[PDB]
């Protein structure tokens, strides 16, 4: 009884047509992955950063360690090209796939053949699929494991002389420090899973989520819901839908937060600096600057009698000084060999800069994640002459935006599961109007 | 008004010998600034040392004069502080040192001299505001 | 049945664009003033008068075109393509802003026209006339924005340029020179226009959350008759479910309507007030005790007092180049800036 | 069995004329260089 | 402090824990049409 | 019939005033605690030092404010986005100073809110109502969430986050505008069409309805006792309506289904207020308002100023004096 | 439910509509075309050409400051362009 509008619910029970609905969905997302690849490579020029260029994809492998060597520098783009070609290529198979399952093979799967044929309402058949689908993503978090420990590793910001791509020898499997982050306060100073600031614990982590996808993918294949779970939950393939929003959307809020505060797995090499790490290295830049010209910057009162170069944060740490003092849980590899037990160290400041920590602290305030729609660089008040836009900027935005929207669509689709199980989402039965057999309230 | 030879004409050296660019010059050095430098040096000024700036009258004064194409040119091979007194290569943006800053690695001699006409022409254009900051814009 | 009614007749005839008597003073103003503001968006500049390029022509997009206001200069003229200020130079005129003037006295005649529109066709289908009241909102805004604000100041000058940058602009002058924010006129609109706006929201939600099943189809949309005599929704149900969310609820369809008439409109009417006031710098600019307290206690300070200052950057920082026939010529000594920026 | 020329007519061709005029011309502004 | 932290504490768990119950207790079926 | 089934039975019970529901039960104490201390330190609360450099703004009416200048005060930047419970200041006299109130009232209010949403949900699905309601409600409820929470995550300080008071609203509003251009972001132009829109279709919708009411009473009566709550018959001629309104504009520009109509009016200033929230939530990441700044120059190279170029001179005077003390170095990066 | 003018479907999909409009219509747009790409824009409307907005040696706007000397204070900036 769908509108053309709403056609697509018109699949819900043709589990033919809609298994060629999400392969053929399938090759567009491998399809794009491919051809945006290919269209970075086009584009990139290696004599200037990725994050001048608009690239969010050629980073994210270039993270797995690819193409790149000490000092993030792209070495060899021939693994770009590998990548974006396969997929590309991929996504021919998943349309070939999709469309024949759409349009030409059996509407529904369930007479055709037991196995892959499923009724939403089958609370076995579909823990069973949950389970298949378990054991990928387990495979695929080994995946990572596998890249890290046994081919070539990954890049690392924090690895000695500039960062480096290295192999991952002693994952982290200690429990303790592995859930420790999925206890970790949200708030600042904390940060959640966000926080992961070395690739031990991101590649031991994976390790453990692959074991327990695994581990639970058998269990949902060999049982069947318990009644206290059967009676909390509406069965219904729109009801499944609406439950995977309300996930995509919470895992998009994460996303959002991750690219923003993490320069860990998101190398500031490739994404460009944080906002925190560019606030950071103003004043770090100044703090060189009027060092070099003789002041103390220890001992100089600013205009409001906290240091102008350094102060301490409510917990004692020295931290930098201004406005961006709220930014002081920022921890960088261009910062922390200046870092004692107390905070900033004054003696190593006074003593013990680089010129390497000086061009990267002065690259990093120069592309601070601000920019116009655009893409004029800068403070909204800036004239046009940069053309720049971080990728962090980029990257949170329009996952904001999507988890957002997700999370508007998991109310939408729960709550007319809800109704339609119920029987009432086309509306009030005029004849058996609930609130006219009620009491009144006065 | 218009791109007339006369703003394109711009001091050589120090000796007083001038040169006179083309547009074509003037667009391409324009496009050089944009990509290599307007990052710190957006609009004549200097975003890490706001002290020093792309005025014409400032770098009058440097030592190594650089109101000229020459001594412009040779800061972006050698760069020194203002007074001349140390090299700079290691902090700055140069040919000298394109390893550590690799925007510089396909910068030719004329490219140079394009970057460098550019930052002597355009306070000709802009007057005040080439240098001046935010008051000016 | 002479001359005069035959025109009746056929001014009255139910076409597929109602024309009737008022279609005289609406269709040719409407169109002139519309027209007007695509013709100087599109290749009208405002060189002369406010030393702003301001169309397609010159480099402008969607959001930089206007047709801007006359020069300071021309007072309140009329600018009469045959005035003595452009003397029946068409182009002349153009460049003295008489574009301006064209658009805003064609589209007051224009409003008028689309309010006798309004009666007029209620009278003939027969109907109540509460259409073309609510539209005396947008009425009394359009005049005292684009009229009077700008006749008790020094000039056209400073009314709002028609384009969508110049208006934003507008909306900062009003912060920094009438600190308008704080004015409790303009916040009675506010109110009545974020107001309009929910009520229309939880009305439209309303309704069809609580749609009676006239039909079996999961589109809900086909089992409404225009002709049916029966509620399509139950009101019972709606009043019970905000009672218990809210602790009130509508009961009365009529007064629920008249309400939503009621709010956006008396809204947009109390802004006008205000905007009548800043037309004599009338303003609620200050609240005099904080004043006093501030000057005389330098360790007090408020989101008031830390607005004032935002205002004093505002004015200070925008007039020269906004204000060019005042010739303000500012050092950069006197700029109120504070520390670093 | 229809007119061809009708009020409707006018009221159509009185807006969609100039308007495809100003389409050129605002085309035409795309390819001005200073 | 650590009187207040402790008893904000019990406070929220115990009014999470009546809500992942609550919720727990058959919640679909209370409504007015089909009960199950 | 055990004690649980009938505190279950009363929570969810359709016969109380008010619905309270598993919702309710989150809801009603973090309203009550947001409320509480909103209250009292709007009344009492001493000055609060917003911007972390030892500046103390007073917001409270015993400090010397009207109802106007009144405001809880964001927490110090000194604190950035960290978590500032009462019992990890040494004092109440600390957390008073710092800020404490603001987090607390923030959290227990978006707490309190989002159950809202859901208690709004919740009830519809026990009278047998349609469920999207909540819906409609996410687009005031995410509107708050940005200016609370997801700006200062983005910026790294609630002290950025909107003040709880009438002009530190404004305050928000100007320092909003002069760091990220927001007049000139599509997102907030389309918020402006969804409440202006919404504005005139609330007036049209209730002018239109209006106009078509049957006559039922007298001249001496209000004209609304001719409505009897829970008639089955509808109270206005919609044909008329439709006749008056197609002829005012032309035939197919007037709606005859009252069910899309509705749905019309509920879609048009949600969806416009979904992106001015999306706008915040993205400006939180610095990605700003188109920038035309200097994008129009002549044959020789001149600045030819558009009213953008206007608009960035007012933005800077804004720029320059907001947090005048706060900044010690050239550029205001959050 | 209509006022007895053609349906603008049933126009739009007609093959004499077309045949006129595939002339009228591009016909239109050349003519808007050409209003600007020969200048005709600029003198009609008076509108500054990028290199007509300032003398050589002019950062200075010419703005009008007069009201009834208005047109002529223009013509007298406009051949200070010569
Ligand atoms: C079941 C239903 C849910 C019930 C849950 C109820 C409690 C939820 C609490 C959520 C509120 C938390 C706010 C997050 C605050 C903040 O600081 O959040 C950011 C934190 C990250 O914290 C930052 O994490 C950083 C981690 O970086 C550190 O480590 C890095 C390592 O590379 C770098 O070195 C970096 O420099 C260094 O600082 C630092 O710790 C910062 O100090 C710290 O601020 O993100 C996070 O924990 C990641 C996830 C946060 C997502 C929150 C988004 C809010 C979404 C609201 C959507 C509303 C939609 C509208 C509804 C209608
Ligand atoms: C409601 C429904 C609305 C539907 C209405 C439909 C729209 C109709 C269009 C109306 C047209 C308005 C024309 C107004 C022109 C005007 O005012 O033009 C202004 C002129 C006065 O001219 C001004 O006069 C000023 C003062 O001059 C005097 O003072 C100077 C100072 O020394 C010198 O001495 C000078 O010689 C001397 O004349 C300056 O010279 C200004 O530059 C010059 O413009 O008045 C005159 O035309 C007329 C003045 C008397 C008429 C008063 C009626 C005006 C209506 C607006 C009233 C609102 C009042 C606003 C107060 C808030
Ligand atoms: C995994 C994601 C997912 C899936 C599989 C579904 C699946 C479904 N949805 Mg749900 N939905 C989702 C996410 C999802 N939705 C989200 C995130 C939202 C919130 C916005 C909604 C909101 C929503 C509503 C309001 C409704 C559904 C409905 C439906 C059903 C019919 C859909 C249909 O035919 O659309 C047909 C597709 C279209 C009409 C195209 C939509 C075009 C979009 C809006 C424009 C997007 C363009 C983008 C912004 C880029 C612009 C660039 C430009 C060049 C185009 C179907 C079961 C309907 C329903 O309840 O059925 C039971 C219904 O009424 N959905
Ligand atoms: C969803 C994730 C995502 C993200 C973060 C980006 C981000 C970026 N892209 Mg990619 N892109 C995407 C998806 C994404 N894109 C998709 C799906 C396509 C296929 C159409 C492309 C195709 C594409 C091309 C062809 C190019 C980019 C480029 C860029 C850069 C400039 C963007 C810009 O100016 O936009 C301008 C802003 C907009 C267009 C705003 C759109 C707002 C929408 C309509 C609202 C959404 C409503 C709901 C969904 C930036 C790094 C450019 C670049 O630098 O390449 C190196 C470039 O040339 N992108
Ligand atoms: C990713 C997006 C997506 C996908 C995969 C689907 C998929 C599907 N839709 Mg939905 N739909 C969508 C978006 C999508 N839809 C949107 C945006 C709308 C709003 C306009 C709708 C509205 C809609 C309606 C109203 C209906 C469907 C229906 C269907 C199914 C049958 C369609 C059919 O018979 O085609 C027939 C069409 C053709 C034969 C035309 C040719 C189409 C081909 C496949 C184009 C692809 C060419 C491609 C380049 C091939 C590459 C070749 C290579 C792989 C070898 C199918 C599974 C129908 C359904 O549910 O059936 C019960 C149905 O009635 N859809
Ligand atoms: C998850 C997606 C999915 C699912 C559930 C199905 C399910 C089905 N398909 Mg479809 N199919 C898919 C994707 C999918 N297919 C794709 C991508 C293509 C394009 C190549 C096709 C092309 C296709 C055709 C042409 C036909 C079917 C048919 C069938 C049915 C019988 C399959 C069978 O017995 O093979 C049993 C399994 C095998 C014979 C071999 C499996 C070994 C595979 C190839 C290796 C594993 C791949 C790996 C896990 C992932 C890819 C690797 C990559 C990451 C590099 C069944 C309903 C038949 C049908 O419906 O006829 C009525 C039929 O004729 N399918
Ligand atoms: C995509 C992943 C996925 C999905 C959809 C399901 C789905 C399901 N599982 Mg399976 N499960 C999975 C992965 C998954 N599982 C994995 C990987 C494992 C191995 C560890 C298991 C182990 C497992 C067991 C042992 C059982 C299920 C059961 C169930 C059913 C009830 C779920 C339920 O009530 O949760 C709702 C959650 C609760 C009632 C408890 C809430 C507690 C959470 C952690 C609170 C945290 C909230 C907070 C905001 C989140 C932040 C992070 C947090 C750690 C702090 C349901 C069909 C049950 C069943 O019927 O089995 C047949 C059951 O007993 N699952
Ligand atoms: C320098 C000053 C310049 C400005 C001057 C302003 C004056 C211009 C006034 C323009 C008036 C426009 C009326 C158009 C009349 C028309 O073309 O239709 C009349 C023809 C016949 O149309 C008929 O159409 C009729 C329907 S209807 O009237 O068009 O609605 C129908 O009844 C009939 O059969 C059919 O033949
Ligand atoms: C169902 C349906 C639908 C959907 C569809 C889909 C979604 C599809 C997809 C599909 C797909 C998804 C497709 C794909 C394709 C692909 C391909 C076909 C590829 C190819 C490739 C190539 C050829 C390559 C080449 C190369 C190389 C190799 C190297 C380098 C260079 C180059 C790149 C050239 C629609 C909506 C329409 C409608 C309804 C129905
Ligand atoms: C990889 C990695 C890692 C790790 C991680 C992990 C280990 C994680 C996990 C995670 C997890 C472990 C998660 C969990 C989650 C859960 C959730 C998400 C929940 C949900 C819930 C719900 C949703 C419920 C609901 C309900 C209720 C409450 C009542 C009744 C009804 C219902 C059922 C509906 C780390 C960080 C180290 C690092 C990096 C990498
Ligand atoms: C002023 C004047 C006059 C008049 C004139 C006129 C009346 C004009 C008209 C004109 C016109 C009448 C014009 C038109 C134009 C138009 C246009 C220019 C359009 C455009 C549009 C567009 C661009 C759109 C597009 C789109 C978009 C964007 C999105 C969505 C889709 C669419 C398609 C909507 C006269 C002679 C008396 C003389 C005096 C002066
Ligand atoms: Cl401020
Ligand atoms: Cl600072
Ligand atoms: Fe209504």
């Amino acid at each position: 009884g769908f509108a053309w509008w709403a056609g697509n619910a018109r699949l819900i029970n043709l589990s033919g047509k809609l298994l060629g609905a999400h392969v053929a969905h399938a090759g567009l997302i491998v399809f794009w992955a491919g051809a945006m690849t290919l269209f970075e490579l086009a584009h990139f020029i290696p004599e200037k950063p990725m994050y001048e260029q608009g690239l969010i994809l050629i980073p994210h492998i270039a993270t797995l360690g690819w193409g790149v060597g000490p000092g993030g520098e792209v070495v060899d783009t021939f693994p770009f090209f590998v990548v974006g070609v396969v997929h590309l290529i991929s996504s021919a198979v998943l349309g070939f796939g999709g469309v024949y399952h759409a349009i030409r093979g059996p509407e529904t799967l369930e007479e055709y053949s037991s196995f892959f044929g499923y009724d939403w309402k089958d609370k076995n058949k579909m823990t069973t699929i949950l389970g298949f689908h378990l054991i990928v993503l387990g495979i695929g978090a080994l995946l990572l494991v596998a890249k890290a420990m046994f081919f070539g590793g990954l890049y690392d910001t924090w690895a000695p002389g500039g960062g480096d791509v290295r192999v991952i020898t002693n994952p982290t499997l200690d429990p303790r420090v592995i859930f420790g982050y999925l206890l970790k306060s949200p708030f600042g100073g904390e940060g959640w899973i966000v926080s992961v600031n070395n690739l031990e614990d991101v590649v031991g982590g994976h390790i453990w989520i692959g074991l327990i996808c695994i581990a639970g993918g058998i269990w949902h294949i060999l049982t069947t819901p318990f009644g206290w779970a059967r009676r909390a939950f509406i069965w219904s393939g729109e009801a499944y839908l609406s439950y995977s929003l309300g996930a995509l959307s919470m895992m998009g809020f994460i996303a959002t937060c991750f690219v923003w505060f993490n320069n860990t797995v998101y190398p500031s090499e490739f994404y460009g600096p944080t906002g925190p790490e560019a606030s950071q290295a103003q004043a770090m830049t100044f703090l060189i600057r009027d060092q070099k010209l003789g002041a103390n910057v220890g001992s100089a009162q600013g205009p409001t009698g906290l240091g102008k170069y350094l102060m301490r944060s409510p917990t004692g740490e020295i931290i930098f000084g201004g406005e961006t003092m709220r930014f002081w849980d920022f921890r960088g590899p261009w910062l922390e060999p200046l870092r004692g037990p107390n905070g900033l160290d004054l003696n190593k400041i006074k003593n013990d800069i680089q010129p390497w920590q000086e061009r990267r602290a002065a690259e990093y305030m120069t592309h601070a994640p601000l920019g116009s729609l655009n893409s004029v660089g800068g403070v909204a008040t800036e004239i046009n002459s940069v053309n720049f836009v971080s990728p962090r900027s980029w990257l949170a935005t329009s996952h904001f935006v999507l988890a957002f929207f997700f999370l508007v669509g998991h109310l939408w689709h729960a709550g007319r599961a809800r109704a339609a199980a119920a029987g009432f989402e086309k509306g009030i039965d005029r004849e058996s109007e609930p609130v006219l057999s009620m009491p009144s309230l006065d | 008004a218009e791109l007339t030879p006369e703003v394109l004409t711009v001091p050589l050296n120090s000796e007083g010998k001038t040169i006179t660019l083309t547009e074509k010059q003037y667009l391409e050095g324009k496009r050089l600034f944009q990509y290599a430098c307007a990052s710190c040096h957006v609009g004549g000024i200097t975003k890490t040392n706001p002290s020093l700036d792309l005025r014409t009258e400032t770098l009058a004064l440097a030592t190594p004069p650089r109101d000229n194409i020459e001594g412009l040119v040779d800061y972006m091979k050698n760069p020194t502080t203002y007074d001349g007194e140390q090299e700079i290569a290691e902090v700055h943006p140069s040919l000298r040192s394109a390893d550590i800053f690799p925007k510089m690695r396909n910068l030719t001699e004329k490219d140079l001299v394009a970057i460098a006409g550019h930052i002597l022409v355009e306070p000709k254009i802009l007057g005040d505001k080439w240098g001046g900051g935010k008051v000016y814009y | 049945r002479g001359w005069f009614d035959i025109l009746d007749d056929w001014l009255k005839r139910d076409r597929f664009v109602f024309v009737g008597w008022s279609g005289i003073l609406l269709f040719p103003c409407a169109y002139l003033a519309l027209g007007g503001w695509l013709t100087g968006t599109t290749f009208v500049t405002s060189w002369y008068t406010h030393g702003l390029a301001s169309s397609y022509l010159e480099g402008c997009n969607f959001l930089t075109v206007a047709v801007s206001t006359p020069a300071n200069s021309m007072g309140h003229s009329l600018l009469l393509l045959w005035g003595p200020e452009a003397q029946g130079d068409f182009t002349r005129w153009c460049q003295l802003g008489g574009l301006w003037t064209f658009i805003a006295l064609h589209g007051a005649f224009g409003l008028i026209g689309f309010m006798l529109r309004q009666f007029e066709i209620a009278r003939l289908v027969g109907v109540r006339p509460y259409n073309a009241i609510a539209f005396s909102a947008p009425i009394a805004v359009f005049v005292s924005v684009f009229l009077i604000y700008p006749l008790g100041q020094s000039s056209w000058f400073f009314a709002p340029s028609f384009g969508v940058a110049a208006i934003f602009r507008f909306l900062l002058f009003f912060q920094g020179f009438h600190n308008w924010t704080l004015n409790p006129f303009h916040m009675m609109g506010v109110a009545g226009v974020l107001g309009g706006a929910l009520l229309c929201a939880i009305h439209g939600a309303t309704v069809e959350n609580t749609l009676f099943q006239d039909g079996e189809g999961a589109s809900t949309f086909r089992a409404f008759n225009p002709t049916q005599a029966e509620e399509t929704y139950s009101m019972v149900t709606a009043n019970r479910f905000w009672s218990q969310i809210f602790g009130i609820a509508f009961s009365n369809k009529r007064w629920l309507h008249f309400f939503m008439l009621f709010v956006p409109v008396t809204g947009l009417w109390m802004s006008a007030i205000g905007v009548v006031g800043l037309a004599l710098n009338l303003r609620s600019y200050d609240f005099i005790s904080q004043e006093i307290r501030a000057a005389e206690d330098p360790e007090f300070e408020t989101f008031y007092t830390k607005n004032l200052l935002l205002n004093e950057g505002i004015r200070a920082w925008m007039a020269p180049q906004d204000q060019p026939h005042e010739n303000f010529v500012f050092p950069e000594e006197v700029l109120p800036r504070g520390n670093a920026l | 069995s229809y007119p061809i020329f009708t009020v409707r007519w006018v009221a159509v061709h009185t807006l969609a004329v100039p308007t495809i005029f100003f389409l050129g011309a605002i085309a035409a502004m795309q390819f001005i260089q200073r | 402090m650590e009187t207040l932290k402790i008893t904000v504490y019990i406070v929220v768990t115990f009014f999470v824990l009546l809500f992942v119950f609550g919720f727990l207790s058959g919640d679909p079926a209370r409504n007015p049409k089909r009960k199950d | 019939a055990n004690l649980w089934e009938r505190f279950c039975n009363w929570v969810t019970s359709t016969d109380n005033r008010l619905y309270v529901g598993w919702f309710g039960v989150i809801m009603i104490p973090t309203l009550l605690a947001a409320t509480i201390c909103f209250v009292i330190a709007f009344i009492a609360a001493p000055p609060v030092d917003i911007d972390g450099i030892r500046e103390p703004v007073s917001g409270s009416l015993l400090y010397g404010n009207n109802i106007i200048t009144g405001a809880v005060v964001p927490s110090s930047n000194a604190i950035g986005l960290h978590f500032y419970p009462i019992w990890e200041a040494a004092s109440l006299d600390e957390w008073l100073y710092n800020g404490g109130p603001y987090q607390l009232i923030i959290f227990h209010f978006l707490l309190g809110a989002s159950c809202y949403m859901g208690r709004q949900w919740e009830l519809s699905y026990r009278l047998g109502m349609r469920p999207w309601i909540c819906v409609a409600y996410s687009a005031p409820l995410a509107s708050a969430f940005a200016v609370f929470l997801i700006y200062p995550i983005g910026q790294g300080s609630f002290s950025d986050g909107m003040p709880l008071g009438i002009s530190g609203t404004f305050n928000f509003m100007i320092v909003f505008q002069a760091e990220h251009n927001i007049l000139m972001h599509p997102f907030h132009q389309l918020g402006v069409a969804g409440v202006f829109g919404g504005a005139l279709f609330c007036a049209m919708h209730g002018s239109l309805v209006t106009s078509s009411l049957i006559r039922e009473t007298t001249e001496t009566e209000s004209a609304n006792y001719g409505y009897k709550f829970g008639q089955e018959e509808e109270t206005y001629n919609i044909v008329a309506a439709h006749g008056y309104f197609g002829r005012l504009i032309f035939q197919y520009a007037s709606f005859n289904n009252s069910r899309s109509l509705h749905f019309f009016l509920a879609a048009w200033p949600v969806v416009g207020v979904w992106f001015t929230a999306l706008g915040i939530s993205t400006m939180a990441f610095n990605l700003n308002g188109f920038n035309f700044n200097h994008s129009v120059i002549d044959a020789k190279g001149n600045v030819i100023n558009t009213w953008a170029d206007i608009i960035n001179r007012a933005n800077l005077g804004m720029e320059v004096m907001h947090e005048r003390n706060a900044h010690n170095f050239p550029l205001d990066l959050a | 439910g209509t006022t007895g003018e053609r349906p603008f479907s049933d126009i739009i999909t007609s093959v004499r509509y077309w045949v006129i409009h595939s002339i009228t219509i591009p016909a239109l747009f050349i003519a808007g075309w050409l209003f600007v790409s020969t200048g005709l824009a600029y003198d009609v409307f008076g509108t500054p050409r990028p290199d007509s907005y300032y003398a050589q040696e002019q950062r200075s706007i010419p703005l009008v400051t007069d009201r009834f000397e208005a047109k002529q204070q223009v013509e007298t900036f406009l051949e200070q362009l010569k």
